[PDB]
């Protein structure tokens, strides 16, 4: 745990060779009080969230953490609310600007890693400070199918069949990796949720984003939608 | 954006800020190149966290050029931004001699960017140190390129991660007679002593360089050598 | 028009050069020099448009003398040629061109005296001997009868003065005096100049 | 401490030190006051003398045709504003053909004064203003701050000991509608007289009017002109 | 691009940057100038004289133009850059006036660089301070004295460097009409005044005069012997 | 000092310098914002700090377009910033694809351009709260806030200021979806009667706004008529 | 660390403060505006027999009819010196007639806060100037005497006193100034002065002295002239 | 932002610029080169740090460059650094020549990169460069010529010197036996061992341990070379004679 | 035009295991001549030469650049560099002033630095490398010297022989040409040895 000089302050490496400022900001993806969950399937992958509103006078249809980058490709955001918003249209850009340049939709595990690039710099350069948020995204690949890619604060990025992130982060990662070790897929992860929030959910309590082989555009669930997996 | 340097002369005439760099790298997992007679390895731990990491999704042993290749040790997203930059590289020498890259002039060019880090406006040094193979005019060639921007050429080395106990175990096994084949296994071997617990061949990743140019090994072909 | 000359010997460098300053149909000036000195023993001698001629020659000048302020001794003749060609060369596609046609002349201790012809198109030549204007073209064939590699300094006065003689009376601009001067190993020397 | 040295650092109070610093140089400068009936617009200020030799310092610039202003505090960033507010006014009149509206060029300051505010390396200006106009919405006295606020008033004044002639012009505002160009300015040299020292009083020497209305331009008078204004001072 | 500010203002008024940048000179080599009738006379103090070092490559005089020279004292390769920037001003004088620079145009010149070093953004003050001498077209001899703050004065005799107050003590007790009288008699002058911080004697000292019209001369080490042995 | 630049992150995970500029909306005079069944009204407890600044004098309601209205809380200068902001957006938006800015669409660009001021040394955080009404047929009635951090949410009834917990709840006791803007009218300025402070805070003047079908899509200040009464219908029931 | 646009607790910029402080520790110089004219008078402060009196400079011509006196860092006044002098040739070429010295004064003045360390482009100050000035001509309002000081505060002045003396020297001013006071009684008054507040003994050539009247141009003191009056 | 600013060309209280003295301490550690000049030529010879079995040869040598047809370098302190300035060596003396047809005279080359070295030192907010350069070459105007830079900017002619560890002891010692004038390359190259012998704590010299560039004309011709091992080993038997 | 406004002719030919590289010595300005003895041709190694064709000027520039490229990469890179590289080298830095061009056509003649294998191209004005087995020819009278190449040259020829088919070829090509000739100059490049050798030409 040793530093010296600034190195807490802005992103420069302290005494060990650490980044203690990107690992502050690994911290900041727990201020928001939340947890999500991404479950590649066979031919599907799936996206569930803590839907969270405490106010009343909010208008619920305005609070989500999922979005749509492109037509075939959805996310996730945990952490710092506004991070994520500029996050999330920074990703919409360089989608539409891939497919403009390249005449192709922009891969997954392309578009993760071109968030990820641009993470790293934040962590370079002393001037601005990293993002507090985790990036989730989901998308069927034409050769490979299902994708499910996560990007963070430090600009590392990978592939995964299922991962999750939030205050709960450590939690969901054991109970998804018993089972690694459609239905099934958007059942475990909202049983992921679940356990590790001790809740059991209703259909307006939670948020499901999916993308299917057969059915490849990236969709939301509604309240009936999500009401029918959790009855079973 | 910050135009002064953030890495300075103590007055012992160190500079702190590479001698950090080189802390990250010196915990970052292990790697290994061996130079043989008719190629060259490159070696490197990818144990994932848990095995919900898609391990075939990210690559540490990566191509700049049909003949050239990278591994890495210390902070993968440092090691993402030279791989990019080392393919750009080649591609601009490429485009105006229209013969690929030596190898050596590869080096130079990276670890030129590597020491910008050290002394530009507002940026620290980079987390990373590279070894970098090649095949050209009939010879292999494999070099380490540092935080500070320094290379070396190597017969073989280990970086990351146990490097010291690594090198010593090079010294004792590394011939210049030895083929490629065997190059391959000492390498693999060089890992094992500092490996946590079972290396498969889906938590290493193996790169070779020879005539036929640079690749990485397939995991069918990695299991084979395990 | 205006004309230069220049024949290297042995161990030295003459040259010369009219000396009218026209405007239009008018001679302005008749004891203009064109002769630029840019060191101890080199000269430049530079026609061609109204001001690139001087701007271009003394921004040389500049520079040779800041050369030999700088580092103690001065540019070598060849040095100072190709110092010359980049620097009218680089403008030539440039938006600002530099109109002017050059000669060279000067003395080396160590690879002797030397004459460069330079056209506006920076295009850089060495030459035994070399003339510049519509003057050349009455000249040059008479520099080809009589001259030799070996002519002493004497006999280099005379045959330039065949040259202004043949001015004299076949060229029809009035060009009645031109300046003379000589490049040798004690610097440069004004001769007398040659009137008709 | 470690919260009042830069402009873009906000202190765990919810403050910012440097803008606050920035108005001490507003309430350390000479008072000034600022009023309007229905149909005039007067500004009065207190001209402040380095010594005896010196000459007092101009405090009442001219803007346009319709628009006066008083000073207090940093001179030089006075005059800068000034500059600034001329442009502005001249080209209202290059483009439009007709003079800026008080209250669009008041916005314009502090849009302008903001800026400096919210950027590293920066700082406030550091000069409170008083401003008079006439446009097709009447007679205006706008108070421009060095924190970029600005306040629509019937009556101000700004500078040392300023309160007390606020507290003279919050008394006597109700009839100021009503009050005469004579009147009028007549009551802005009693609330200005408020800020002196028992002792010294408001001669033809340290103090200055400048006055803009329905049928006349922004003009200003200095020593011998504002003898008549004086005349009649109980 | 930087921009930070390097010299500013202190309470009491004071620069510290140019302070400590005449500091600087302060631990340079002493350097004397005289200002005789007809000569004008530049002598530095060699300090640590090594036997395998060229001679020729650390002269602290240099020469400006044909009539003007100087000598530094202070940071070395900020003299050079300061000499650079002089030589080239001297040609662009001499190109857009056609005529040979006066001696306290030139000094106005490297006096005002410094100052513009001293209020600039990202810079630190020239560590500098030099002496100008020379003739003006007229013949009558000058003799200029800049510091790393911008300002500069003419003299008639002058010392800078580690020493200068030492020197400037025993030069205004000598400093005569009877001691500039003759070209030998001014030399004489400035080696005696050299003589009084400059270790041993002989030398450690570098000399070099600028006669009225002629360029420029250095005098060697056995000229220099000669001289003090008539001292 | 982890609290004197935005760029610093704390050990915690926290970005002091945007929560300081939070602290100066808390210490501000409160704003009320409410989503009906056919528009959105805006109040504002404007505190008059002195008796010469004239009747109208620092509006917080602006009209950043034809259809949408702005409710700001703290620094008045960095409000006002805002509101050039966010009355560029839609002219800009207009001038790119030839119609009135949707209002969701307005409140995220300018909530970007809000969270732009705090990633950096170089600039501060903004220093105030503010809210966006708008009414269309195409549309309906929309309403959005936007702090300090860049968050921007849309609601059916909000509160901002000093007294924005107290107002909260009172705004909770009220059936706003079945209501309407001439009805939400009298609420809007009961409640904020009901918040404001006596001794403390003394004298304030009441602003209102409001846009939806009563007043045909476009944003603006409620008529003196309708104000009075609601005034009226303020001070009698408190 | 602040920055130089750092405002302190009492509403004044540190820098300009300190700046102000500067000129406390400059030379003395007086300004006196009468009917017949304005006069300037500055001490030289020689600080060595060696240095030429010639080439300390306290007084310029910023044209025919404006003289100036500066005191506080000299090196910094030339900067401001020459923006005075090309703003009158500017208003010449354009308006074809003298710039007044209110005018002048004005433009120099405004250059006094014009330094920064971050929005500033390629060739901005870092600080202010650490120099004050006495403005003195003769435009159509007749003589004129405008003081100036680092804050950019410019204002018209009956006698002025800038410097180390500052105090002193303006108490000595009010106590023997009037409106009828003639040039030559002017004059007087501030030699007076100024042998009565330097500490060197008052003399023809450590004191310059300029005088503008209606007619005459701006006119330097020569050492016979300067003699005279010290009788 | 000024809080993070290292301050990296500004004077401290008594004048002096402490990066450039750090750079210089950085310096005093790193590999022993040493110059010296003889009547028929230039040589340098550098300790090698780069010594590890494993190492590779693949290269001219590790700390001498060449820098055009009539020079070459070699350098102490930061390798990086150094990698920098070589190429920019490179690249003004490429420059010249296209300028004026002619190789640049060896002064002319030094004094062109300490200004870039001094530029570092007096503006910009960067550190400085942490190398110190000993210059070989001929040119038409001086000859046989050996100069040394600083990271200061500031550079000498010398008839020899060395840098970088226990260069103070080199020094001595080469005033001791340096003969103005006397010298051949022969003469030089034994001087070298000597002096080599003596600032390197390994006893045994070893050639695997140094570098040796020879710089001499034959027919006109600058003629630029490494000494081969055997050579080195040769001049190292010579020295045991002794 | 540009390209004849100073003249001149070169041309490249491969023999068995050798090249040769010839270009004519005048150099005019339109019709008059001025010098006798202009280089065209220029070493890029020892077994490595390029020929510049057109505007004098241009010739002298490109070949100035040229070099100090070819040294920087010959620095840079610990060797000498290859034909195939250089012609690489020339087409980029031609093709860098793709809308104001050099006005020259230069040709490469030279052997392999570690194979030599002999090798010859041509190159536009804007940088169109065309590698050929046979010959190259660029200049003014490029039309005869096509002439003379297509029916005087053969596989396979030797030192002696490629000698004089290329002094056939340029000699006869440069008779029928106004602004070119003054002489030849002819350089055989070998694996041991360069022969240099200046024709008795015309001098009209």
């Amino acid at each position: 745990g040793s530093s010296a000089g600034f190195d807490r302050h802005i992103t420069i490496f302290s005494p060990e060779g650490r980044l203690y400022q990107v690992e502050y900001a690994f911290k900041a993806i727990n201020q928001g009080g939340l947890t999500s969950v991404a479950v590649r399937g066979k031919d599907c992958a799936v996206i569930v969230t803590q839907k969270k509103v405490p106010d009343k006078l909010l208008d619920s249809s305005t609070v989500t953490h999922l979005f749509k980058i492109t037509e075939n490709i959805g996310c996730v955001m945990t952490g710092m609310t506004a991070d994520s918003r500029s996050q999330v249209q920074r990703a919409r850009y360089e989608a539409a600007n891939w497919k403009y340049k390249y005449g192709y939709e922009i891969p997954v595990d392309m578009l993760c890693k071109r968030i990820a690039d641009i993470s790293q710099v934040y962590t370079q350069n002393a001037e601005m400070r990293p993002l507090g948020c985790c990036m989730i995204l989901i998308g069927i690949d034409e050769e490979q199918g299902p994708q499910v890619y996560k990007c963070d604060p430090a600009g590392y990025y990978c592939g995964f069949k299922a991962t999750a992130a939030g205050v709960k982060q450590t939690e969901s990662t054991s109970f998804l990796e018993k089972k690694v070790k459609f239905e099934q897929t958007v059942e475990t992860a909202i049983t992921c949720l679940s356990t590790v929030l001790s809740i059991d959910f209703k259909p307006s309590e939670i948020e499901v984003g999916v993308v299917t082989v057969e059915n490849p555009k990236f969709r939301i669930l509604s309240e009936a939608e999500i009401d029918a997996h959790l009855v079973a | 954006g910050y135009s002064f340097s953030l890495t300075t002369f103590s007055p012992s005439g160190k500079l702190v800020q590479i001698e950090y760099a080189l802390a990250a790298v010196a915990g970052g997992a292990p790697s290994v190149g061996i130079k043989a007679a008719n190629g060259v390895v490159l070696a490197t731990e990818k144990k994932q966290k848990s095995i919900l990491y898609d391990e075939r999704s990210v690559h540490k042993v990566e191509p700049i050029t049909k003949h050239i290749g990278l591994v890495y040790s210390g902070m993968g997203p440092d090691y993402r931004v030279l791989v990019h930059r080392a393919r750009k590289l080649a591609q601009q020498y490429y485009l105006v001699y229209q013969e690929p890259i030596p190898t050596a002039q590869l080096v130079q060019r990276v670890a030129s960017v590597m020491q910008e880090y050290t002394q530009s406006g507002g940026v620290r040094p980079f987390g990373v140190s590279l070894l970098i193979c090649g095949w050209n005019e009939g010879r292999p060639y494999l070099f380490q390129s540092d935080p500070s921007g320094a290379y070396f050429a190597w017969k073989a080395t280990a970086m990351g991660k146990n490097y010291v106990n690594g090198k010593t175990f090079l010294e004792k096994r590394y011939n210049e007679d030895l083929e490629l084949e065997d190059a391959i296994h000492t390498a693999i071997l060089t890992l094992k002593e500092s490996f946590e617990g079972q290396m498969t061949e889906d938590n290493i990743e193996v790169g070779i360089c020879n005539e036929a140019g640079f690749r990485r090994l397939t995991p069918t072909e990695v299991k084979d050598y395990l | 028009m205006e004309y230069l000359i220049g024949i290297q010997g042995p161990d030295y460098v003459l040259v010369a050069s009219d000396q009218v300053a026209a405007s239009s149909i008018v001679q302005m000036k008749d004891d203009h020099d064109k002769m630029f000195k840019m060191s101890e023993k080199i000269l430049l001698l530079c026609v061609g448009e109204a001001g690139d001629t001087v701007q271009f020659a003394e921004y040389i000048q500049k520079n040779v003398q800041l050369y030999k302020m700088r580092n103690g001794y001065e540019l070598s003749p060849t040095a100072a040629a190709n110092f010359t060609r980049r620097n009218l060369a680089d403008c030539l596609r440039s938006r600002t061109p530099y109109h002017v046609n050059l000669l060279l002349a000067g003395y080396d201790e160590h690879e002797g005296p030397a004459l460069y012809y330079m056209d506006y198109l920076a295009a850089l030549a060495k030459a035994p001997f070399a003339a510049h204007g519509y003057g050349a073209f009455l000249t040059l064939s008479i520099l080809d009868r009589y001259y030799t590699p070996t002519i002493s300094r004497e006999r280099a006065v005379e045959l330039l003065r065949k040259c202004l003689e043949e001015l004299q009376k076949r060229f029809i601009l009035n060009l009645p005096t031109f300046s003379v001067r000589i490049i040798d190993k004690n610097g440069i020397h004004d001769l007398d100049n040659i009137s008709f | 401490n470690q919260y009042d040295n830069d402009v873009t650092v906000w202190s765990p109070q919810g403050r910012i030190h440097q803008i606050e610093y920035a108005m001490e140089a507003v309430k350390q400068g000479s008072a000034t006051v600022g009023l309007k009936s229905k149909t005039h617009a007067v500004l009065v200020a207190l001209k402040r003398a380095q010594s005896e030799l010196a000459a007092h310092q101009k405090k009442i610039l001219h803007v346009d045709n319709h628009i006066g202003i008083s000073i207090a505090g940093l001179t030089a960033d006075a005059r800068l504003l000034c500059n600034f507010m001329r442009q502005e006014c001249l080209d209202s009149r290059f483009v439009f053909d007709r003079p800026l509206p008080v209250s669009r060029l008041v916005s314009l300051i502090g849009s302008k004064t903001q800026i400096p505010t919210q950027r590293y390396g920066r700082r406030p200006y550091g000069v409170g203003l008083l401003i008079a106009g006439y446009d097709d919405m009447g007679p205006h006295i706008f108070q421009t701050c060095p924190s970029a606020n600005y306040f629509d008033c019937r009556a101000m004044s700004i500078g040392a000991r300023s309160q007390s002639a606020r507290t003279y012009l919050e008394r006597h505002m109700s009839g100021f509608m009503e009050c005469n160009l004579n009147e009028l300015v007549k009551h802005g040299l009693r609330a200005l007289r408020e800020t002196l020292p028992a002792e010294q009083d408001l001669t033809t020497k340290n103090v200055s009017i400048g006055i803009v209305g329905k049928d006349l331009e922004f003009t200003i008078y200095d020593d011998d002109d504002v003898s008549p204004f004086l005349e009649g001072l109980e | 691009s930087y921009d930070r500010a390097i010299t500013v203002f202190s309470p009491d008024g004071h620069l510290f940057q140019v302070e400590y940048a005449q500091e600087a000179v302060k631990k340079g080599s002493t350097a004397v100038g005289v200002r005789g009738k007809d000569i004008v006379v530049l002598g530095v103090e060699k300090k640590s004289v090594a036997k395998l070092q060229d001679e020729r490559t650390v002269r602290k005089i240099c020469a400006l133009d044909d009539n003007v020279c100087m000598a530094f004292a202070g940071l070395t390769a900020d003299a050079r850059i300061v000499i650079n920037r002089a030589r080239v001003e001297c040609q662009s004088h001499r190109l857009t006036v056609e005529d040979p620079v006066t001696v306290e145009y030139i000094t106005r010149y490297i006096a005002s660089l410094k100052q513009r070093y001293t209020q600039s953004n990202g810079r630190r003050p020239f560590g500098i301070s030099a002496l100008i001498v020379g003739f003006d077209f007229d013949g009558t001899p000058r003799l200029y004295q800049t510091d790393p703050s911008g300002t500069y004065h003419a003299w008639k005799a002058n010392a800078i460097g580690r020493g200068a107050k030492s020197v400037r003590e025993f030069l205004e007790k000598n400093y005569t009409d009877e001691a500039i009288e003759t070209d030998d008699l001014t030399i004489k002058l400035v080696i005696k005044a050299l003589l009084e911080v400059v270790q041993s004697g002989g030398k450690n000292i570098e000399l070099a005069v600028m006669r009225r019209d002629q360029p420029l001369k250095i005098l060697n080490p056995e000229e220099i012997e000669k001289y003090v042995a008539e001292i | 000092g982890y609290d004197l630049s935005a760029s610093t992150f704390s050990p915690d995970g926290r970005v002091f310098q945007v929560e300081y500029a939070m602290k100066a909306v808390e210490n501000s005079s409160t704003a009320i914002g409410i989503r009906c069944k056919d528009g959105v009204v805006f109040g504002v407890e404007k505190l008059v700090l002195s008796k010469l600044y004239e009747e109208g004098s620092n509006k917080r309601l602006f009209n950043v377009d034809r259809h949408v209205g702005m409710a700001v809380a703290g620094l008045l200068a960095d409000a006002r910033s805002l509101a050039d902001i966010a009355r560029e957006e839609a002219s800009n938006f207009r001038s790119n694809f030839g119609y009135n800015i949707p209002l969701k669409h307005l409140a995220d660009r300018v909530a970007m351009y809000v969270h732009a001021y705090t990633l950096y040394s170089a600039v501060r955080p903004f220093g105030c709260s503010f809210m966006l009404g708008s009414y269309s047929v195409n549309d309906g009635a929309q309403l959005y806030m936007i702090d300090p951090s860049g968050v921007s949410y849309g609601y059916w009834g909000c509160a901002i200021g000093k007294a924005r917990q107290a107002a909260k709840t009172e705004i909770e006791k009220l059936q706003m979806k079945e209501m309407t803007c001439r009805d939400i009218v009298k609420e809007v300025a009961k409640i904020i009667y009901i918040v404001h402070d006596e001794v403390k805070d003394k004298a304030f003047e009441l602003e209102l706004s409001w846009v939806g079908e009563i007043t045909k899509g476009r944003h603006e200040i409620v008529p003196k008529d309708i104000r009075e009464e609601a005034e009226k219908y303020a001070k009698e029931s408190l | 660390d602040r920055g130089v646009n750092t405002f302190s607790p009492e509403g004044r910029l540190f820098q300009v403060e300190y700046a102000i402080e500067a000129i406390k520790l400059g030379s003395t110089a007086i300004g006196i505006q009468t009917s017949e004219g304005v006069c300037l008078a500055v001490e030289k402060r020689i600080t060595s027999p060696l240095m030429e009196p010639s080439s300390i400079e306290k007084i310029v011509e910023i044209d025919a009819h404006i003289g100036c006196a500066m005191s506080g860092l000299i090196a910094d006044a030339k900067t401001l010196i020459d923006k005075a002098r090309v703003e009158t040739q500017n208003h010449w070429f354009t308006y074809n007639e003298t710039m007044t010295v209110e005018s002048v004064t004005q433009a120099v003045s405004n250059l006094a806060l014009q330094f920064g360390e971050e929005d500033a482009d390629p060739g901005a100050m870092s600080r202010p100037f650490g120099v004050a000035l006495l403005f003195g001509g003769v435009d159509e309002k007749g003589p004129q005497l405008f003081h100036m000081d680092p804050s950019g505060t410019f204002v018209q002045c009956d006698a002025r006193a800038i410097g180390s003396a500052s105090e002193g020297a303006q108490s000595s001013l009010q106590e023997v100034y009037h409106k009828s006071m003639t040039l030559k009684e002017a004059i007087k008054s501030s030699l007076i002065i100024l042998k009565q507040v330097m500490e060197e003994k008052l003399n023809a050539t450590n004191i310059e002295l300029a005088t503008v009247q209606p007619g005459q141009n701006f006119h330097m003191f020569t050492k016979e002239e300067l003699e005279e009056v010290i009788k | 932002s000024r809080r993070y600013d290292s301050r990296t060309t500004i004077f401290s209280p008594e004048g002096r610029l402490y990066q450039v003295e750090y750079a210089m301490e950085a310096i005093g550690h790193a590999g022993t080169c040493l110059g010296i000049l003889a009547n028929d030529g230039v040589l340098l010879a550098a300790e090698r740090r780069n010594i590890h079995k494993l190492l590779d040869e693949v290269f001219f040598s590790e700390k001498i460059y060449k820098l055009n047809e009539d020079m070459a370098c070699s350098v102490a302190g930061i390798t990086s650094d150094a990698n920098v300035l070589t190429n920019e060596l490179r690249l003004i003396a490429q420059r010249y020549l296209l300028q004026y047809q002619e190789p640049i005279p060896c002064e002319q080359l030094v004094t062109a990169l300490c200004d870039i070295k001094q530029a570092y030192t007096q503006f910009g907010g960067k550190r400085p460069f942490g190398v110190s350069l000993l210059y070989i070459g001929w040119d038409k105007h001086y000859g046989f010529q050996l100069y040394q830079s600083d990271p200061s900017g500031n550079y000498g002619g010398w008839k020899a010197t060395c840098i970088g560890n226990n260069s103070a002891a080199a020094v001595s010692m080469l005033k001791q036996d340096y003969k103005e004038g006397e010298m051949t390359l022969k003469s030089a190259l034994a001087l070298a061992i000597k002096v080599l012998n003596k600032t390197m704590d390994v006893s045994k010299l070893s050639a695997e341990k140094v570098e040796i560039a020879t710089l001499t004309r034959e027919n006109g011709k600058t003629v630029i070379r490494v000494l081969k091992q055997k050579e080195v080993e040769q001049l190292i038997k010579n020295h045991e004679e002794e | 035009s540009i390209m004849s406004y100073n003249g001149g002719a070169v041309m490249a030919m491969k023999g068995k295991n050798c090249v040769a590289i010839a270009a004519d010595r005048r150099f005019g300005i339109q019709a008059q001549m001025v010098t006798t003895d202009f280089q065209k041709i220029f070493p890029m190694g020892d077994r490595l030469y390029i020929g510049l064709a057109g505007l004098a000027t241009d010739v002298q520039t490109v070949a100035q650049r040229l070099k100090f490229r070819l040294n920087l990469y010959e620095l840079k890179e610990g060797r000498q560099i290859k034909p195939y590289t250089l012609m690489s080298m020339v087409a980029n830095l031609l093709y860098e002033k793709r809308f104001g061009p050099y006005y020259t056509e230069p040709v490469i003649a030279g052997l392999d630095p570690k194979t030599f294998k002999p090798f010859i191209c041509s190159l536009d004005l804007i940088g169109c490398p065309m590698v050929t087995d046979d010959f190259v020819v660029s200049g003014t009278c490029s039309e005869q010297m096509y002439g003379m190449c297509e029916s005087l040259w053969e596989p396979n020829m030797d030192p002696e022989h490629l000698f004089e088919t290329i002094s056939q070829a340029m000699l006869n090509a440069v008779d029928r040409d106004a602004v070119s000739g003054m002489g030849v100059i002819v350089h055989i490049i070998e694996k041991d040895k360069i022969t240099t050798r200046t024709l008795k030409a015309r001098m009209d």
